[PDB]
């Protein structure tokens, strides 16, 4: 279920110029994991709910792991195969995080994985707040 | 007074309560204030408890 947890980051969403612009996958989750509610969620995440949300896992995880986020522009333009590497970075970090049980455990992950509205509204509302 | 102070324990209470379930049905819900105002509302319930006892 942890490792068994199945995510497909597609539909790029590429978000048209702003020279700046982020792309927003589909990620969905086709999941067998009990650490994911949805047997199949798609959220349509863009750059910066991740890197946010990698942090995330970066914060409730205290020394506990969190491997690299979605791919950085800070070399990256913008490019498919940019976006492709966030694609994948994302695909990765979140690969190994699902085969992690912890950091798959985060609720705001499991919430913005198998909930699209972004990480953000997701973390109020899981700290009652 | 006991007695008194008992109930306060509890008016207040259940003002924190109040406020709570405002957040919630908002609806949308600071979940930050919510749990806020639940702690003191566990508080609240248990001085009323404790003042009364």
């Amino acid at each position: 279920a942890r490792p068994t947890f199945h995510i497909t980051v597609g539909d790029p969403h590429k978000v048209g110029d702003l020279a700046t612009s982020h792309i927003v996958y589909s990620v969905r989750t086709k999941t067998t994991s009990k650490a994911y509610k949805q047997p199949e969620f798609e959220v349509k995440r863009r750059y910066r709910d991740f890197l946010w949300l990698y942090n995330t896992l970066h914060s409730n995880n205290p020394g506990v792991v969190v491997p690299p986020p979605p791919e950085k522009q800070a070399v990256g333009r913008f490019e498919s195969n940019f976006v492709e590497s966030r694609r994948a970075a994302l695909e990765k970090m979140l690969n190994k995080i699902a085969a992690h049980p912890t950091l798959q455990l985060d609720a705001d992950l499991k919430l913005f994985l198998e909930s699209e509205s972004f990480n953000i509204d997701v973390k109020h509302k899981e700290r009652k707040e | 007074k006991a007695f008194h102070s008992w109930h306060s324990a509890e008016s207040e209470l259940m003002k924190k309560k109040a406020a709570q379930d405002k957040l919630l049905r908002q609806g949308k819900t600071q979940q930050d204030r919510l749990n806020q105002v639940n702690a003191e509302v566990i508080d609240a319930e248990r001085k009323v408890h404790q003042a009364r006892l």
